[PDB]
């Protein structure tokens, strides 16, 4: 039902056979002109390998107004589409600051290690 | 095997698609127009 | 309708104004205008690549 | 298994929590609305520098296309008198 | 079954100023076809 | 713009009905008289078989329509940079905080047992 690249639903999808995905003909063919490979799998994929495989029309509703309704949609998915890359600037930045207390944590053992060793010398004597 | 969604997430293409079929219309009536 | 009245349907006069210091409202507004100012300098790049050889071709 | 599946677990409560955040806020508003202004700054110096290089060498070539456009419109109009 | 359109330097104008001249354009030249 | 055979630019273009692409007449009139065929396809061809709505150069409705398909195309494509970078950030923080949440178990035990061993060796 839905392409695993944009989200729409595929008016002229098309099947890879490296990975069992079925994405759109017009974003797989962008993703290969790019770089010859799967964006799910990163298996080696040509433009030939891909196999060309419900539609349901939109009825609004009962003209002005669908003027404003589409400026509405893409002025919400511009949005929709900053919000999501914010976050996933934050979230890395958010790991990096994980990785710090990480390895400083395990350099901190260390020197309780010392005092353990230097106790069990002390306790045997 | 199995359905595909990973990655993708489950409006606005359609508008566009709309856009064009009420268009389509608009050129087969000046056409018809034009020749009479 | 439209062309017999002599009025085409306003469209949104909202990105071009706005206002700092603003509220919920003007956020969204404000986080707008960025993608879109984004977006219009990759815009701007893919034309000036080609630049004229793209318009003498036409 | 279990230490695989646990790990799964709270990798998806704290998503829900990031999804949570994000959704609220949809003190801060000065910041975005000035890293605008360097956006707007930085970006529409580009585009104007953009534009006025693009224009000096497209506004020659724009009067070439758009001259040669209303050459169509009189050897339309022309066309059809002719026909008549 | 058997073109290049150089988008202009200046292209917000293409759902604003653009797309509302083109609804005009139809508009206004298909009632005053309708007129002819 | 161009002729298919000779790479000219010809001077009275004649589109086929069989093979469409755009031959200068002079040329694939000779084709024809040579053998009656097209000459990217071979598929049969005669020379009776080659061949009042103002219109306006293509410029930037359809044309405008087209560029937003472009537009929304490639931002789908952006959204895929970030879904995709996002499920190995994640995945990453995932493993990065569940040795982060083994680790600090040991930590405290450590200052448990280092400080039990201080307790321990001076009171002694």
């Amino acid at each position: 039902m839905l392409c695993a690249i944009s989200g729409k639903v595929p008016r002229r999808p098309v099947l890879s056979p490296k990975s069992r995905t079925i994405f759109e003909k017009s974003l797989l063919e962008q993703y290969v002109k790019d770089t010859g490979n799967d964006p799910i799998t990163n298996e080696p994929l040509s433009i030939e390998e891909i196999v060309e495989i419900a539609q349901q029309a939109s009825l609004t509703e009962s003209i002005p107004n669908l003027l404003t309704s589409l400026q509405n949609e893409w002025d919400a998915i511009m949005l929709e589409n900053f919000k999501l890359r914010s976050t996933l600037d934050s979230l890395t930045k958010k790991l990096s600051t994980v990785m710090y207390e990480r390895d400083a944590a395990k350099l901190v053992a260390a020197q309780l290690l010392m005092e353990k060793n230097e106790d069990s010398k002390d306790l045997p004597k | 095997e199995i359905v595909p969604s990973a990655q993708q997430a489950s409006s606005i293409p359609n508008l566009l698609t709309s856009l064009q079929n009420e268009w389509d219309a608009i050129m087969l009536e000046n056409f018809k127009l034009r020749s009479t | 309708a439209l062309y017999t009245e002599y009025l085409k349907q306003r469209n949104n006069k909202k990105r071009r104004t706005p206002d700092f210091n603003d509220d919920d409202d003007t956020l969204f507004l404000e986080e707008y205008r960025r993608k879109y100012p984004r977006i219009d300098t990759s815009r701007y790049i893919p034309n000036e690549s080609s630049e004229v050889s793209l318009l003498g071709i036409v | 298994x279990x230490x695989x599946x646990x790990x799964x677990x709270x990798x998806x409560x704290x998503x829900x929590x990031x999804x949570x955040x994000x959704x609220x806020x949809x003190e801060s508003r000065m910041q975005h609305i000035t890293q605008g202004r360097t956006s707007m700054k930085i970006q529409f110096k580009t585009a104007m520098p953009p534009t006025e290089v693009l224009l000096e060498s497209i506004q020659s070539k724009v009067e070439s296309i758009e001259q040669l456009q209303r050459k169509l419109q009189h050897v339309q109009p022309l066309e059809q008198q002719n026909n008549e």
